């Protein structure tokens, strides 16, 4: 699921996925 | 950003992994 | 949606809505 | 943390917006 374009919710939730009980911080506007 | 490196281009597990905690 | 119990997608999913272009942090752990 | 106030407790919108950036 990592390796495309991914925007928006499907971003937020390849992050989710990806980063598990450590949590990631999602910054669209950095 | 993130949303350039994975919206607007082609995603990677090496990028995504620099936005985990 | 944001006035119920939230968890795993689902909490990452309010916050995405909520946040909007500002983005957000999820910090389980914290 | 989030889990407590918004998981384990019912969320609310002015603790959601505690952890926007």
């Amino acid at each position: 699921f990592v390796n495309q374009h991914l925007c928006g919710s499907h971003l937020v939730e390849a992050l989710y996925l990806v980063c598990g009980e450590r949590g990631f911080f999602y910054t669209p506007k950095t | 950003g993130i949303v350039e490196q994975c919206c607007t281009s082609i995603c990677s597990l090496y990028q995504l992994e620099n936005y985990c905690n």
